[PDB]
């Protein structure tokens, strides 16, 4: 609950 | 979405995406221009890819169920897009994972002014 791209 | 893909980068690498790879290098991010840094750059540059070869969904924001299966990720069958989706994150987690001898500090909070030129996919 954590990742950008 | 950044949920589920945040879940397993933490359950794979063991660190938190944010803040360890939404700032990293020229593809770990929002940026996509380039050469990328590094091997973990690397597998952000193909996450990109992988991402703009789902035009027919929603890749950022499309929710999608997973489950591990003898300390594997395992993308069950949900809507095409959830399945395509959530294998374009596996294989990105798992290959962040796999290159972690190579992952460099000073790649973090890169500036994508130092980024450009489009690269093929």
């Amino acid at each position: 609950f954590l990742s950008y791209k | 979405s950044l949920l589920e893909f945040g879940k397993m980068i933490l359950e794979e690498t063991g660190k938190l995406a944010i803040p360890s790879y939404s700032s990293y290098g020229c593809y770990c991010g929002w940026g996509g221009k380039g050469t990328p840094k590094d091997a973990t750059d690397r597998c952000c540059f193909v996450h990109d890819c992988c991402y703009g070869n789902l035009p027919d969904c929603n890749p950022k924001s499309d929710r999608y169920k997973y489950k591990r299966v003898n300390g594997a990720i395992v993308c069950e069958k949900g809507t095409s897009c959830e399945n395509r989706i959530c294998e374009c994150d596996k294989a990105a987690a798992i290959c962040f994972r796999q290159n972690l001898n190579t992952y460099s500090k000073k790649y973090m909070l890169y500036p994508d002014f130092l980024c450009k030129g489009e690269l093929k996919c």
